[PDB]
């Protein structure tokens, strides 16, 4: 939250955009991994 | 949760067969990446211009 | 090798459903697989036997091959599609007798009419 | 900020920035490595359910040890826990065949 | 709120650290009951899925019947399985118990 | 540098692209292949002010 | 290629003939495939179209 720091941070480019996008993609990857995995465990027919 | 078709077991020497009466064909599409773009860098120029 | 050059018996390896045939085309950074599978629908429930034995000749038993023996007396259907047909030597195999096999005494199919 | 004026204050803040940027880059690099690994592993889990659980396997060592008979699956904290029941022979004898 | 009204559970509490350090742990895609539903439906499909040709039909047969077909399929004859059904069930039960 | 310390052989690392290759691997013998080396720089032909 | 034992011989057979062997191999009987050859081809064509 310090403005002086934020001012200096800006000189490193869109650093935080890169951090957020990299993690966003990495997190989507698990939702996709899970969705695919369960779609395959799922039975068509099953007994109670 | 999408429940599977429930097929009961029988108290007998017989069994229940849940068997299709109809069918269709469908296509599962799949992409497999085999490569990445190949890149080289003129590191000396990149860093010092 | 598994999908395209062969029919696969591995559930879920190729596409969903039962694999029949796959095709391959190139894609920007790899291959694009086109898996054609068999998708069943409108399932019904029928009553099936584990096998059938000659009631008079209890050691002479059959089991279905790649299908089921269903009540309708007994007839055969392939495992992926309900379509009753007569039980014949082409859709049965002889097996050792089991407690779960039915003892049939009337309309004995040709493999048991011995 | 409280102790130093801008020409030195800047240098000190900048050290903290470099260290924290480095930390975040390392973190992200590992989340990408770990998520790539978990994704490959998830496909292995997919194959085991189809090969192991929904089918009897004839592949030695794919499922469990010994001859595979039946497998079960329950969930685990970060994945699946496979329960492979195999047939284990013992007391072998030699006969002539 | 738990981290404010109770505070950290112990030294180095990485859950309460989230609101302090600037990071957040996100929830998983599926809740527990849904994951349980998937493996429960899987359990009930085992005997009738690994039974015959094709993946399209389901044989609602007893688990025990499935085991005997699985054992026969690996080289144990039917005469043996028939004489030993209780022995086989007991060994199976010991393996899981 | 020979065992006795004298320089008997050398590469001018800016002479050509092949020389750049030898220098980047710090060796007089590099394996066969296709390698990227520093780009051929465009140089100013004048100035505008 | 996906027709019989070994990877050494090639059966130059119609695609359609291959499909019917593939369907028979998964549990659809020959009586069914014979009665429905046009229905099967149409469903296949719908899946790809
Ligand atoms: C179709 O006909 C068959 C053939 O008759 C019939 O299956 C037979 O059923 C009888 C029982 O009705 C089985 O006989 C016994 O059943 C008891 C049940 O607890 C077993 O405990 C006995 O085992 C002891 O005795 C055996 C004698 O050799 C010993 O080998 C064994 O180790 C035990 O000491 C015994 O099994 C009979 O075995 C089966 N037959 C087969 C081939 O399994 C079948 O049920 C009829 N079909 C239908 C649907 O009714
Ligand atoms: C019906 O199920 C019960 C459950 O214990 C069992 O004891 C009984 O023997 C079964 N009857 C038949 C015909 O299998
Ligand atoms: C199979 O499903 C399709 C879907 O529209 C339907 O048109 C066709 O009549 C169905 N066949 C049978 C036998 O039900």
């Amino acid at each position: 939250g310090f403005q002086k720091c934020e001012q200096l941070l800006r000189e490193y480019g869109q650093f935080c955009s890169k951090i957020n996008q990299a993690l966003h993609g990495a997190n989507l990857r698990q939702d996709d991994s899970v969705r695919n995995l369960f779609a395959s465990v799922k039975s068509s027919q099953s007994s109670p | 949760f999408n429940h599977p078709i429930q097929v009961d077991q029988l108290n007998s020497s017989y069994f229940k067969l849940s068997i299709p009466t109809n069918f269709s064909f469908g296509v599962t599409q799949e992409y497999i990446q085999t490569t990445i773009q190949k890149v080289t860098v003129d590191c000396k120029q990149y860093v010092c211009n | 090798n598994e999908c395209v050059k062969a029919q696969s018996k591995r559930s879920g390896f190729c596409g969903q459903g039962t694999h029949i045939v796959s095709f391959v085309v190139n894609a920007p950074n790899g291959l694009y697989f086109m898996h054609v599978g068999y998708y069943p629908s409108n399932h019904i429930e029928v009553v099936s036997a584990y096998g059938l034995c000659d009631a008079a000749n209890p050691t002479n038993c059959i089991a279905p091959v790649n299908g089921y023996f269903i009540k309708t007396e007994w007839s055969y259907t392939g495992s992926s599609f309900y379509a009753p047909e007569p039980i014949t030597s082409l859709n049965t195999k002889y097996v050792a007798p089991q407690v779960t096999y039915q003892n049939i005494s009337t309309n004995l199919p040709p493999p048991l009419l011995g | 900020i409280q102790r130093l004026d801008p020409p030195e204050q800047d240098a000190q803040i900048d050290r903290l920035i470099n260290g924290r940027l480095t930390t975040l880059n390392a973190f992200v690099a590992q989340q990408l490595v770990r998520s790539e690994s978990a994704a490959l592993s998830a496909q292995l889990a997919k194959d085991k359910v189809n090969e192991c659980v929904k089918a009897q396997s004839k592949r030695s060592g794919f499922c469990g040890q010994g001859t595979h008979i039946v497998s079960f699956v329950v969930n685990a904290p970060n994945g699946l826990y496979f329960m492979h029941v195999g047939y284990y022979p013992s007391n072998h004898i030699e006969v002539v065949s | 709120d738990d981290c404010m009204q109770q505070g950290p559970a112990s030294a180095r509490d990485l859950i309460c650290a989230q609101y302090v350090a600037g990071y957040k742990v996100l929830p998983p895609l599926m809740d527990v009951n849904m994951e349980a539903a998937y493996t429960s439906s899987l359990l009930g499909s085992i005997a009738g899925v690994g039974w015959t040709a094709g993946l399209s039909s389901f044989a609602a047969i007893p688990f025990a019947q499935s085991i005997f077909y699985r054992l026969n399929g690996v080289g144990i004859t039917q005469q043996v399985l028939s004489e030993n059904q209780k022995l086989i069930a007991n060994k199976f039960n010991q393996a899981l118990g | 540098f020979s065992v006795d310390g004298y320089i008997r052989r050398a590469i001018d690392c800016g002479f050509n692209d092949l020389s750049q290759l030898h220098c980047s691997y710090e060796s007089f013998d590099v394996e066969s292949g296709v390698y990227s080396v520093s780009s051929f720089e465009a140089k100013p032909s004048g100035s505008v002010v």
